[PDB]
């Protein structure tokens, strides 16, 4: 059930996360806070030019194994 | 635009296989000829921390004609007006079929880091960039916080 995705920080390095398709975008933000300490409310996650809504799941966006998200933090 | 489609699919695939650090982009819906793109303000610029959305409309003669790229996010800049239109030579006379959307987006980032006051699409903002960097950086910072964060 668990799978791996990449999170590319704009102008930055790539984070690797272990997620499940049922994880919400908010869950992913919490995971990014675990590895990087970035608070979720300063995170925006992007995929293929679209901003991901906090309440939806990776499954809802059809995000699969080894896909790459983008992380904006400010 | 089948040959344009094949080249658009290749650029899309290249973005997936080797994600660049300056942009994320992909089709709006099921139409590969219409994309949405996201860039962030270059580091250590007045646009730092902002997320800026752009539209990309490919022509059927692509890659032998440039794509129509416009900002949808509001931005304070002498070469970008309120309609999101960008004054950038590689999008008009200096286009080349060796250019990609990704390379064009990096050039737009370069234009945010160093505006061109000699192509004043917004004369007022261009004058301020020449006259008073402090004021310019303040307004550019404020619009970033207001419209892009």
């Amino acid at each position: 059930d668990k799978m791996q995705i990449f999170v590319k920080k704009f102008w930055g390095k790539t984070i690797t996360l272990e997620v499940e398709p049922s994880d919400t975008i908010e869950n992913v933000k919490a995971k990014i806070q675990d590895k990087e300490g970035i608070p979720p409310d300063q995170q925006r996650l992007i995929f293929a030019g679209k901003q991901l809504e906090d309440g939806r799941t990776l499954s809802d966006y059809n995000i699969q194994k080894k896909f790459t998200l983008y992380l904006a933090y400010g | 635009g089948a040959m344009a489609l094949k080249r658009i699919q290749k650029e899309l695939s290249d973005l997936q296989r080797d994600p660049p650090a300056h942009c994320s982009a992909g089709p709006v819906g099921d139409d590969l000829f219409h994309w949405q793109a996201t860039i962030m303000g270059p580091p250590d610029s007045a646009y730092q921390g902002g997320v800026f959305f752009l539209t990309v409309h490919f022509p059927t003669d692509y890659p032998f004609k440039p794509p129509k790229i416009a900002f949808t996010t509001k931005i304070y800049h002498p070469n970008i007006n309120s309609n999101g239109s960008i004054c950038l030579d590689i999008l008009r006379s200096q286009w080349s079929p060796a250019l990609t959307v990704s390379k064009v987006l990096l050039s737009i980032c370069s234009l945010l880091c160093d505006p061109n006051p000699d192509d004043p699409l917004v004369p007022d903002i261009a004058q301020i960039y020449k006259s008073d960097k402090e004021k310019y950086n303040r307004h550019a910072r404020e619009w970033t916080q207001k419209y892009a964060m």
